[PDB]
RNA sequence: CUGUCCCAACGUUGGGCCCGGUGAACUGUACAUUCCAGUGCGGAGUCUGGAGACACCCAGGGGGAAGCGAAGACCCUAUGGA
RNA sequence: UAGGGAAACGUGAUUCAACCUGGGGCCCAUGAAAAGACGAGCAUGAUGUCCGUACCGAGAACCGACACAGGUGUCCAUGGCGGCGAAAGCCAAGGCCUGUCGGGAGCAACCAACGUUAGGGAAUUCGGCAAGUUAGUCCCGUACCUUCGGAAGAAGGGAUGCC
RNA sequence: GUCGGGUGAGAACCCCGACGGCCUAAUGGAUAAGGGUUCCUCAGCACUGCUGAUCAGCUGAGGGUUAGCCGGUCCUAAGUC
RNA sequence: CGUGGAAGUCUGUUAGAGUUGGUGUCCUACAAUACCCUCUCGUGAUCUAUGUGUAGGGGUGAAAGGCCCAUCGAGUCCGGCA
RNA sequence: UAUGCCAGCUGGUGGAUUGCUCGGCUCAGGCGCUGAUGAAGGACGUGCCAAGCUGCGAUAAGCUGUGGGGAGC
């Protein structure tokens, strides 16, 4: 477990109307690398989720702070805003 | 549209007509409606 | 678990939009089986199908502006959109004016006042519209 | 010659109506009229009809609603046949 | 307006329906007539030496 | 008054490109890697002489197939029609 | 001491669709008919049969071969801010995420829609085609010509927020 | 549209919640015509659905339309027989 | 000066009717006449629903040989007919 | 040797071919009117389970009589 910092710089490369959804991807592809884990195994609580939509679908925080836990026998990681 | 009672009895019978050809006939005869009709794809008359 | 057909159920049963009933994500499974209206019924008594409120446009800050307005304020040549005649109707201002002209020389006459000559001179004159407003008559009267 | 009284209708509907409102359903001939399906009803019956609604189902056939007094018992007439 | 497909849009009159006499869908409800046996028109059946070829 | 132009640039949204799924049509005598000249019913990928040419595939804009589409409305003709 | 509401279970006001009732004006235009009702009371009791009744009413229930961006009548024209407004824009009530395939590449060329382009300013083109300029409201002011109505918002100038 | 969750052999698009949107003479409400059972329930996925589907206007089986006082019915209109 | 509120009157994407330009988009379409913007009329020779009448050398036509069910310098169907 | 060309082999696809005929086509002989005593035709019904066809008509794939027929239906 620790606490990461997000980079949601790439999703200006996906059109603006929809960089909400992309942020959503990244976070999902950033944990998952940082964290030795499959994308499908990467759970994000309603909060990153509320957090990354808050101005609307175009307007995504550059930054987003996110604590992360890791365990289980194929191995997963719960995920949460902060 | 104001349906009469004789159109009624008429879209009655079209209605009952569209039933499946029953189970005991494929066994009797050892092996198709042909009078299938849909309420979009096909037309009745009047 | 479909619970679409008990929206529209839990909808006519406490009488709100389709849009605006809750259902409790834990009970999904006691909703499943709920069948009827009484199982329904039942199922908002226990909580688990609740309405949502609905919202009501906040009138507060046109509250504030139609303060400003009536004292005054706001009203100014970069605020009006409509026509002169369009903000103020020209034939029911003469009403307006006409009608309290004609009130004020009727209670002059019954006060004594005035005689059915002189009050007969003004009222024609009224009727001319010589008189702009009710205080304009009264400076006409008195001398 | 046309009977007036085909045969009961018995669906969910129908037994609501019997076990609520004592009332009992019945598939009649499309050409009887409220007064005719009272007077068949109260004669294979021996009961007192208080009140008939008809409607012409999309069956080709008429469906009789039939009103009992509170003297007779629907639930009881329904069981004997 | 084009004669084709928007002017398709306003066909929801009822002329032709089920003749009382000879059972096809041509008995003009507004002529009184059906089109096809000659119901409203004649007490006899509407037949034509044209509907069959000259020699049948 | 201005990107209509001098004279074009950068950006935005949807496509376009790659992947999963769905999945037509136009067209097809045959053969067919062509190019330059020539010849021929005088407007040739196919004939003649040369030149060039290892096969396959992706994207492109459309030079050619006198490209595909319609038994030319022009013109004349028919002891044709209206 | 019906109903309905968890509860309270208001009172006054302004503007007032519906509805009621009048006054005026116009026509080389004169604005249905019939059944029926009224005229012509009250009690009590009986009778009141027959046919329609589901659902859609539309970017999927209709017509257009289609779950077609087309076509298709009526009533809701008084929901809030806004403003002249049944206008824009925003937002309730209500409806919807079915104008129904998705995933990926700062995502190239090229195309459709479009934003901004220095200096010049129609040199472009058959032609200012396309685009743009102007703009609401008040004040001042307004030519030729005219059938005296008009031209006219001519043109031109000024003003415009908030407290 | 997104994140969670539900059901399921199977879930991007079936259902629940949340967050984020869209529609304001309409994408809301009631209806005429026209349609004709398309309505509701249960069971399904061979067909239909611009992909998928556990969903459906699809397949199958059941069920559903109740009137003295809402329409028709009666009257007459252009006009028709 | 006021009152009055006339008008095949003006502005107006009110509803509604119409269709100037883009010779834009589409052009095996969403569509056998569509999409978008622009534009015109909008108290009248106005627009509109339903009912009703006029029929093929005949209707209807503020006249374009326009329209009479995707059919018109003579509709459609079948027959004459091979 | 990849992409691939020609012929074949096994297996498909397809439904020709050959064989078959409950249907047609044509000729010949016989026969020949029905209907207000409501025809012909059509509609809707009618079966334990019944959609189509055939039959039949609320007595509804049928009722009665006579003759035939025969152990089945
Ligand atoms: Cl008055
Ligand atoms: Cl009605
Ligand atoms: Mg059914
Ligand atoms: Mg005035
Ligand atoms: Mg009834
Ligand atoms: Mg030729
Ligand atoms: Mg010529
Ligand atoms: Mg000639
Ligand atoms: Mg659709
Ligand atoms: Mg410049
Ligand atoms: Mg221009
Ligand atoms: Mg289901
Ligand atoms: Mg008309
Ligand atoms: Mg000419
Ligand atoms: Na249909
Ligand atoms: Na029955
Ligand atoms: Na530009
Ligand atoms: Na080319
Ligand atoms: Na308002
Ligand atoms: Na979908
Ligand atoms: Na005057
Ligand atoms: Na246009
Ligand atoms: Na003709
Ligand atoms: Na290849
Ligand atoms: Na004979
Ligand atoms: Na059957
Ligand atoms: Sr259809
Ligand atoms: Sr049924
Ligand atoms: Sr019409
Ligand atoms: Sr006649
Ligand atoms: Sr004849
Ligand atoms: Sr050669
Ligand atoms: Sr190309
Ligand atoms: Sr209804
Ligand atoms: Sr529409
Ligand atoms: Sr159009
Ligand atoms: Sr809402
Ligand atoms: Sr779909
Ligand atoms: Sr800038
Ligand atoms: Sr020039
Ligand atoms: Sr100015
Ligand atoms: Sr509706
Ligand atoms: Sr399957
Ligand atoms: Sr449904
Ligand atoms: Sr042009
Ligand atoms: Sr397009
Ligand atoms: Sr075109
Ligand atoms: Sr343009
Ligand atoms: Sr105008
Ligand atoms: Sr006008
Ligand atoms: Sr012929």
């Amino acid at each position: 477990e620790r606490v990461v910092t997000i980079p949601l710089r790439d999703a200006r490369a996906e059109p603006n109307h929809k960089r909400a959804d992309k942020a959503m991807i990244l976070i999902r592809e950033h944990l998952a690398k940082h964290f030795s884990v499959d994308e499908d195994a990467v759970r994000l609580d309603p909060s990153i989720n509320e957090a990354a939509w808050a101005r609307g679908r175009a307007n995504t925080p550059s930054k987003i702070r996110v604590r992360a836990a890791r365990f289980e026998e194929e191995g997963e990681a719960i995920v949460e805003a902060e | 549209g104001k349906k009469s009672k004789a159109t009624k009895k008429r879209l009655a019978k079209l209605d009952n007509q569209n039933s499946r050809v029953p189970a005991w006939v494929m066994l009797k005869t050892d092996r198709r409606n042909h009078k299938r009709r849909h309420w979009r794809r096909n037309d009745t008359d009047e | 678990t479909d619970l679409s057909a008990q929206k529209r159920l839990a909808a006519d049963v406490l009488d709100v939009g389709k849009n605006r009933v809750w259902f409790n994500p834990e009970r999904q499974g006691d909703i499943a089986d709920a069948i009827t209206r009484e199982d329904v019924r039942e199922l908002v008594d226990e909580g688990a199908i609740q309405a949502k409120d609905k919202k009501g446009n906040s009138r507060g800050r046109a509250r504030e502006r139609q303060k400003k307005r009536a004292y005054g304020h706001q009203k100014g040549a970069g605020s009006r959109k409509g026509k002169a005649g369009a903000r103020q109707n020209s034939k029911e201002d003469w009403e307006s004016r006409i009608r309290a002209q004609r009130t004020k020389l009727r209670e002059l006459r019954d006060e004594g006042t005035l005689s059915s000559s002189q009050y007969r001179d003004l009222y024609d004159k009224a009727g001319g519209g010589e008189f702009d407003s009710v205080a304009d008559l009264e400076r006409y009267i008195d001398a | 010659s046309w009977d007036v009284i085909k045969h009961p209708h018995v669906t969910e509907k129908a037994m609501n109506d019997m076990d609520f409102q004592n009332k009992l359903q019945f598939a009649v001939d499309d050409r009887a009229s409220k007064g005719e399906v009272a007077d068949a009803v109260e004669e294979q019956y021996d009961v007192t009809v208080e009140q008939v609604n008809t409607q012409n189902t999309m069956d080709g056939e008429k469906k009789a609603v039939v009103r009992l007094s509170e003297d007779d018992d629907a639930q009881e007439v329904a069981s004997r046949i | 307006t084009g004669a084709g497909t928007p002017s398709q849009g306003k066909k929801n009159t009822t002329t032709h329906t089920k003749c009382r006499r000879c059972g096809e869908k041509s008995y003009h409800t507004k002529k009184k007539v059906c089109s096809s046996c000659g119901f409203g028109k004649s007490a006899k059946r509407r037949d034509y030496e044209w509907q069959s070829k000259a020699g049948e």
